[PDB]
RNA sequence: UAAUUAAUAUAUAUCAAUAAUAAAUUAAAUUAAUCUAUUAGUCAGAAAUGGAUGCCAGCCGUUGCGGUAAUUUCUAUGCUUUUAAAUAU
């Protein structure tokens, strides 16, 4: 589950058998699992965002400039959320940064190719994309099988 | 994109929010004072920049805005050129 | 959840809910 | 300023703080006193709107 | 200080609405007679 | 200030900051008998709490951001 | 009409003498969190000066009550 | 009512009522005027 | 309030007149109050209403409440209107305010 | 509040009494009837007082002592005390 | 008097057993049509609301824009196939009528008309025909009425589009939106719809329904009602298109401030152009003209495809900024200080003289110094209030406001025990032992910081014996534990978290009943769903301010509690709100 | 000005103890505490009056 | 160095010492020990119908009610409450 991180098969509710769970309070009621989709996908996105700001903002635990590790971690999150627009913009922003021009952060092969992979496999607004599955029955409308 | 020819027979009425409500004569509590007497806990608009993972304000605004635009058919015939 | 779109607002086809027999 | 001759700008010279970028339409959020049936607002269920 | 906290003043009357002003009273808003020079 | 004027800003709650801008709609318990009386005998004036509703006799409804200083139409 | 709503002496007698603590005079100034100079209260000081309550509060001196006028 | 209590024409300014109270018993106890001659609260 | 006063038009003739007291208000800063003695109930109602519109008062709401105590007496009724953190008053007086 | 009608409660909210008599008395016009009055006794500091009270109670099988309670006013003038239960 | 002469407490219908059962309950026979798929609960057969997503914690809803498609079963959703956007018949219609210009034929002008039109357009002579309408107005009239004439329905009959087909196109389009896409959208919504949303009225509902050609429930009775009521005014009066016609202050039109003034200058050196140089342009008052300058800057920036300075509204309104920061500090609140909360001081007439001669006599080396943005500020307090918001500028300029240093936890040397091993067990025990000192010179809140100061040698002493028997100085938390609890909440930059709110107050105080806490769908609290991250984790730390508990929670408990109305006997003090308790309780078994 | 400031049982509302030392000498009461008849009802009178009110000196 | 592995004292008293401690739906991160827990109104002012009664019986915080049609008494039934009770001091 996107919310409580319990397995879908063996568990009916959010926070079952977790000692520290927020989602079950004393005389409260049980809450069924919530499902993945655009909602929680961009939830994960936003959380990662916040962390990314807090990485340079925090006096105690913060780094002065962004480390490479943080960059490829964020990009990996975007990839793993099937989050397209954000991945693109972030990449460009990155190569627009100070850390990039200093030489501190780089774009590696791994980042590059995962970026491209996700570019391929999710819907693009105006065009058809690698990883669009042809529907046999769309002939009902399109006219071609 | 993602089309199928669908027949949607019953759409509920217009969300103008103003519809003559159902009328009664007698009521359950005959005590109108309760209207004026009732209080609640405080609604605080904001805490600490108002951050949330579920983006509530934006998302809910847009969703309302959507069916409102739908029902007005994008307000596109109503305004002439002044 | 999808049923709400095809119903006729005044008609509550079986107010009791019981088919009986 | 130290010598008393610097023209004051105090909070007394500050007028209204204007709303520049208008927030959003606040849509009507359903309360327990808004229901199309007079039931659910009955005295055995609802003590007030929230 | 003052501990009286302008945030928390007021009494909830339940459903009863009331007006409030953002800045000045509304009559005082449009000043056009001195602007457009309509005065005796 | 250059168009349509300022908003009519009301509240229901403790303050302007603690409450909502919204009045309660017609579906309220206490508003129904009054609104009825108002629909039937429209020309005479009618007692009730149905005044405080977002619905009323006049063509101008009370809902938030009414521009009331507007020289409309 | 007048510029004076009401004007009242602090003491009915000379045999009664009312003393104003700096905090009291500071209370008068405050109307539920907003600073209010409307009403004027007038004092003798240990120093033989006749003052309003606002100057008094300024320098935190307590004084003897005379009258109140607004 | 010749035989009965005198009534004010209008109210008393509450502010002034608080101003006449400076030297009252409570403020005296807080100043420590009365001597503590007995055991007092335990 | 509604009430009944007898009205003597002659030593034989006696009519039943009623007596209304009401107050018109709009939370927008304008109220007024009226009373009347008329023959019917509807009559005293309409009467007192146009009487209450004759007497309409306004309040400047820039300040939202009185900034100094107002001590004033209506006939035999001594009234204090003073600044508070919120609205405190008897229920009726409260929603008149 | 009328503080002199309580004279025989002697600062107490309820009292105990022994039954002696019951006679009947006619209330102040325009209220007619027979109001039942019970004539009672109790003792305080070895003084025996005769307390005279309204009988509103329910009498079952024959019993002696009642519980006297306080006020309000009644049709019958001079009646000030009332009956709660009978023991 | 006593209720209990003549009889005891009446036990008559104490169960009120006529209320216990309805004599008809349920079965295994529950209709699969009219119940839930699960036979859990009855289906509601009244007309569909379009907002339902807001009240229920179901997550598929948020994957689609419009409501019916959210309620769609997956099995149908699969039979929707991806086709070009104009193959959607509504997209087709939109393509023909709105987007296709070249297919539009206009009535051809005669030569008489061509000449009259031309000569009207070049040189105006009064009294002439005031129409002379530009073909652009004609064109846009034609388009808007093409939106009037567009109607839905079955398309083997007259109309172009199925209603479902149109909201289909709409739905696929609303999901297709980017940032500035739905920005353009919301803008277009605020400029067209929103004002109408304020000017509506029952008298229009039929007309409001004539946009989609949907049929109402009461349609006859609304025909009659609205006929009788629109009878009471001019037809002009009552139609909605013309209700927005007029505007206050005609001399400056919003349309003409679209081109920003002298954008070819203050773009290139925005420093040499303080607000004054521009503000000489408008015949308005101060607050309005600075407002307008902000809007100019933003329009301009959006036009040149660069991002605008968001600190400009802080810089032009600087005096207002600080007035507000300091007000918020004084009266404790978050928001914008409004008029009722201004001080009631009355200045003399000549009050401004000192400043007036200070201004009249000021002199400036160059003009930048004359009006720079920051002359508002002198002491550090000012620099602290003017930048509290950027944690950037603030963190750099005020490094000591985040405490990085502290009194180190140190171990004390133990006193020698002569008794030796015999007692060496004794000071070693189960627990930790805190010892805080008190005395005439210690424990006064007034003096607190002097007392916790490492530099002061009369400093209040604590000691802690760890269960093994060593002793250490107190951690600063422990030190502070020994003073009366202290509230730090400051209101000047971000809103502190405040007590006794909707989501704060637990049930029994907020409502007088137990209300189940589920992390989904709290109707009472007007929330749809809740994910509950750890409170302060994902947020910035400067954003955490404090907590204000310092007021009466009026729903719960208040001072001078009293009955509102003595008669009828029913009403209590305004803190006693509660639902009626029923006749004796009925318990249904609830595994379900 | 309120009820809470009536309760002198707070130490914040009460003139402190040490004043009685400043008047009569320091550790002066330890004498008086061992006295034969004490606290029934009466104890050796304890003078605490804010030093700016002292009738003697001022 | 009687003892501190102690705070437990059973069923007595005096004048104290405020207990209906989530008074009603999801369950007790125990050690499961004490408890089985209810009242009011019903003209005015939240809430009424039958049946008696007929200046009687009775109600009474208060104006006052009861004169064969009592929404003010008694009884039956329902119905009303903003839910630590009515009532007396
Ligand atoms: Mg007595
Ligand atoms: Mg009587
Ligand atoms: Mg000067
Ligand atoms: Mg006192
Ligand atoms: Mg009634
Ligand atoms: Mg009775
Ligand atoms: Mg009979
Ligand atoms: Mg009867
Ligand atoms: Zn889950």
């Amino acid at each position: 589950c996107p919310r409580c991180s319990l397995p879908y098969s063996t568990t009916r509710y959010c926070g079952e058998g977790d000692v520290d769970t927020p989602f079950r309070k004393h005389r409260g009621r049980w809450a069924p699992h919530q499902k993945w989709g655009r909602e929680w996908y961009d939830v994960v996105a936003r959380r990662a965002e916040a962390l990314w700001y807090r990485a340079t903002e925090d006096p105690y635990f913060g780094t002065p400039q962004h480390t490479q590790r943080q960059a490829e971690a964020l990009l990996k999150v975007y990839v793993q959320a099937k989050q397209r627009g954000k991945a693109i913009d972030f990449m460009n922003k990155l190569r627009g940064s100070v850390e990039y021009l200093t030489g501190d952060i780089t774009i590696t092969t791994v980042m590059q190719e995962s970026y491209d992979a996700l570019l391929d496999t999710t819907p693009h607004p105006h065009l058809l994309t690698n990883g669009f599955t042809l529907e046999s029955d769309a002939a009902k409308y399109t006219g071609e099988v | 994109m993602k089309y199928a020819d669908l027949e949607l027979t019953t759409r509920g009425e217009f969300p103008h929010g103003m519809k003559e409500p159902a009328f009664v004569k007698k009521l359950d509590q005959n005590i109108p004072w309760y209207f004026s007497t009732y209080r609640s806990m405080y609604h605080w608009p904001i805490t600490g920049d108002n951050w949330s993972d579920l983006n509530e304000a934006e998302k809910h605004h847009d969703l309302h805005m959507f069916y409102t635009l739908a029902w007005w058919k994008l307000g596109e015939g109503i305004f002439g050129v002044d | 959840e999808y049923y709400r779109w095809f119903i006729q607002p005044g008609r509550h086809p079986n107010p009791s809910g019981l088919t009986l027999n | 300023y130290a010598r008393g001759q610097h023209p004051s700008y105090d909070m007394v010279y500050a007028g209204p703080m204007p709303e520049i970028f208008p927030m959003r339409r606040d849509f009507r959020k359903p309360t327990r006193w808004d229901f199309h049936d007079i039931e659910k607002q009955g005295k055995y269920r609802t003590s007030g709107p929230y | 200080k003052n501990l009286n906290s302008w945030y928390t003043k007021g009494t909830m009357r339940g459903g009863v609405p009331r007006i409030y002003y953002a800045w000045m009273r509304p009559g005082s808003f449009t000043r056009r007679r001195f602007e457009k020079m309509r005065n005796p | 200030e250059l168009q349509r004027g300022p908003k009519l800003t009301e509240f229901v709650g403790h303050n302007p900051r603690n409450g909502t801008p919204w009045r309660f709609s017609q579906n309220t318990k206490y508003f129904r008998i009054g609104i009825w009386r108002d629909t039937i005998r429209r020309n005479d004036m009618n007692e009730g709490l149905h005044a405080h509703s977002s619905w009323q006799k006049s063509p101008q409804q009370s809902v938030p951001e009414v521009r009331f200083l507007a020289p409309y139409p | 009409d007048s510029t004076i709503n009401v004007i009242e002496p602090c003491s009915y007698d000379g045999r009664t003498e009312f003393e104003w603590s700096p905090k009291m005079m500071r209370r008068l100034l405050n109307t539920h969190g907003i600073h209010n100079r409307l009403v004027v209260y007038i004092c003798r000081t240990a120093d033989n000066r006749i003052i309003d309550h606002i100057h008094a509060v300024k320098e935190n001196i307590g004084g003897r009550g005379l009258m109140m006028v607004h | 009512h010749r035989s009965g209590k005198a009534r004010a024409f209008v109210f008393r300014d509450p502010s002034l009522r608080m101003m006449r109270a400076g030297s009252g018993y409570q403020q005296l106890r807080r100043m420590g005027m009365p001597m503590q001659v007995g055991m007092g609260w335990r | 309030a509604y009430d009944m006063r007898v009205v003597k038009f002659s030593p034989k003739d006696h009519r039943q007149w009623i007596y209304c007291v009401l107050y018109v208000g709009s939370g927008k800063g304008i109220a007024g109050w009226g009373r009347a003695v008329a023959p019917s109930t509807q009559e005293a109602k309409k009467e007192a209403i146009r009487e209450a519109f004759s007497n309409i008062i306004a309040v400047d709401l820039e300040q939202e409440g009185p900034m100094y105590p107002v001590r004033v007496n209506a006939d035999g009724v001594r009234v204090l209107l003073y600044p508070a953190r919120r609205i405190v008053a008897n229920f009726r007086v409260a929603d008149i305010l | 509040l009328f503080f002199l009608r309580m004279w025989f409660l002697y600062g107490c909210c309820l009292r105990f009494v022994l039954f002696v008599l019951c006679y009947y008395m006619s209330p102040r016009l325009p209220s007619s009837g027979n109001r039942r009055v019970l004539y009672a006794v109790f003792y305080l500091y070895n003084f025996v007082w005769m307390l005279r009270c309204f009988f509103c109670c329910f009498i079952g099988l024959v019993m002696s002592l009642f519980i006297i309670e306080g006020g309000g006013f009644v049709d019958l003038p001079g009646v000030k005390y009332y009956t709660r239960i009978v023991s | 008097r006593y209720p209990f002469n003549k009889r005891g407490p009446r036990e008559h219908k104490s169960w009120k057993h006529h209320v216990l059962t309805e004599p008809p309950k349920p079965l295994q026979w529950r209709d699969p049509k009219v119940w839930t798929r699960d036979l859990s609960v009855m289906k509601s057969f009244d007309a569909p609301q379009w907002d339902l997503w807001q009240s229920r914690p179901r997550s598929e809803d948020m994957d689609e824009a419009l409501q019916p498609f959210m309620d769609m079963p997956k099995s149908l959703k699969d039979r929707r196939y991806d086709i070009p956007w104009w193959a959607n018949p509504f997209g087709a219609w939109y393509l023909q009528n709105i987007l296709s210009l070249e297919l539009l034929k206009l009535k051809s002008k005669t030569n008489a008309e061509k000449i009259a039109t031309y000569r009207s357009y070049m040189r105006s002579l009064a009294s002439g025909k005031d129409n002379t309408m530009s073909d652009d107005d004609v064109i846009r009239n034609i388009i808007k009425e093409r939106w009037k004439t567009l109607e839905f329905g079955d398309r083997n009959a007259g109309y172009p589009c199925t209603f479902g087909d149109y909201i289909q196109f709409l739905n696929e389009w609303f999901k297709s939106l980017d940032e500035e896409g739905m920005q353009r959208l919301r803008e277009h919504f605020d400029r067209r719809i929103r004002p109408l949303l304020a000017v509506m009225s029952p008298v229009d509902i039929l007309w409001l329904e004539a946009l989609t050609q949907n049929s109402p429930h009461n349609k006859e009775q609304l025909q009659r009602k609205i006929a009788f009521q629109t009878s009471l005014g001019t037809p002009e009066f009552f139609d909605m298109s013309k209700r927005l016609r007029y505007e206050i202050n005609e001399d400056y039109k919003v349309r003409d401030e679209l081109g920003p003034e002298l954008f070819a200058l203050w773009s290139k050196a925005p420093e040499r152009w303080p607000p004054e140089r521009l503000s000489k342009m408008y015949g308005l008052d101060f607050t309005l003209v600075r407002k307008i300058l902000v809007w100019h800057h933003f329009k301009a920036c959006y036009d040149a495809c660069v991002e605008p300075d968001w600190s400009l509204p802080k810089r032009l309104f600087a005096l207002e900024w600080i007035r507000d920061v300091r007000a918020r500090k004084h009266g404790l609140f978050y928001g914008k200080m409004r008029f009722a909360e201004q001080k009631i001081t009355f200045y003399s007439d000549r009050f401004l003289f000192r400043d007036l001669v200070n201004r009249r006599e000021a002199s400036y080396a160059n003009v930048w110094e004359m009006d720079d943005p920051y002359r508002f500020l002198q002491t550090e307090q000012d620099y602290e209030d003017y930048w509290g918001d950027n944690y950037d500028v603030y963190r750099r300029m005020f490094p000591e406001m985040i405490g990085r240093t502290g009194e180190p936890v140190q171990q004390y040397g133990q006193m020698p025990i002569w008794a030796g091993p015999h007692r060496q067990h004794a000071n070693k025990s189960e627990h930790n032992w805190m010892f805080a000192e008190i005395g005439v010179n210690v424990g006064h809140e007034a003096l607190k910081k002097l007392e916790l100061d490492p530099t002061n040698e009369k400093r209040r002493r604590f000691v802690i014996r760890q269960p093994d028997g060593t002793l250490r100085s107190a951690k600063m938390s422990e030190m502070r534990a020994w003073y009366w609890k202290e509230e730090w909440a400051d209101f000047r930059f971000w809103a502190p978290q405040m007590e006794w709110g909707i989501e704060n107050t637990p049930s029994q105080e907020q409502y007088q009943e137990h209300v189940p806490d589920t992390t989904d769908a709290d109707f009472r609290k007007q929330r749809r769903i809740q994910s509950r991250p750890v409170k302060w984790f994902y947020e910035s730390h400067y954003t955490r301010t404090g907590s204000f508990a310092g007021f009466q929670p009026l729903r719960f408990m208040q001072r001078r509690t009293e009955r509102e109305v003595r008669w009828p006997d029913v009403i209590n003090a305004a803190v006693q709100i509660q639902k009626r308790k029923p006749a004796a309780y009925i318990f249904k078994a609830i595994p379900e | 000005s309120f009820k809470y400031a009536t309760k002198l049982q707070h130490d914040e509302m009460r003139q402190p103890y040490y004043i009685h030392e400043k008047r009569y000498g320091i550790f002066s009461n330890e004498r008086n505490i061992a006295k034969a008849r004490r606290g029934l009802p009466f104890i050796t009178p304890l003078y605490t009056k804010h030093m700016n009110l002292w009738d003697t000196d001022t």
